[PDB]
């Protein structure tokens, strides 16, 4: 009964549909992901010309995704890939298109990190989470 | 829904990602 | 807590030496691979001497970056993962923007050194046809 | 580099990295 590690890509394309399922339906949850020690950032420009920093565990990172102002958000996905990391993780690159309040689709960038929550089987968190827009950056 | 992603109770979890 | 090092400082070093390296000699990039090591420059390769051999077909010819944006930050393990988003021309073709996805892991001996656990790359004029 | 990225000799790094 001893298993194989599930399948990388399989775990990818699953949770990369459960993250924007909830960022459209609920994203005052999307909080249960993320843990003690999980990075978050979603684009943004500060007061230079530069990109905004990552926030840090669950509480942060719950309010950062409040003031965010996530209405009605809609997602195309152009590319997932996903490979096996350290610690039995996986690593998934995610490229897209999304839009706040039915405004313009705007082009993104993303690198996601799944570790083993160990409990149950094929059970994860997400350690983190790098979003960027292309049009803040380019 | 064979994976797991985070802390959801079984109805938050089917209300959500069945 | 044992003072582990700056995720960033390590993002930036690293990137800085393999850009540097994909440039000047791109025959020595297999030198940050390890035999478990996953690559993908647009099916994946294991190992130095199958990146090796994926890294030469791909003919690095006076091969110039633009690097736009670096993130950085501590993953599993003592890991850093970085997420880069550049330009590169490749024999004075034009620019084209790229993603690109590095795991570092720890060697485990040595102090300070890290080997490349994952390497994904990818052109995004491919992807948003 | 206090960091050190892969294999290579101190050589090496002087051509390459400094």
């Amino acid at each position: 009964m001893v298993m194989e590690k599930p399948s990388p890509l399989l775990v990818g394309r699953e949770f990369v549909r459960q993250y924007y399922t909830l960022l459209n339906q609920a994203p005052d949850m999307l909080h249960r992901f993320y843990g003690k020690n999980s990075s978050y950032v979603h684009g943004g420009l500060d007061s230079n010309g530069k990109p905004a920093d990552a926030v840090y565990g669950q509480k942060e990172i719950h309010r950062k995704v409040m003031s965010q102002n996530f209405t009605n958000c809609h997602t195309k996905i152009r590319h997932v890939d996903a490979h096996a990391t350290l610690n039995d993780g996986v690593v998934v690159q995610v490229m897209g298109l999304l839009s706040n309040n039915n405004q313009a689709l705007r082009r993104f960038m993303q690198t996601f990190v799944l570790a083993p929550e160990g409990s149950v089987a094929n059970k994860f968190y997400v350690h983190n989470d790098i979003f960027r827009y292309q049009d803040e950056v380019f | 829904p064979q994976y797991i992603f985070g802390d959801f109770s079984p109805d938050e979890f089917n209300q959500f990602f069945v």
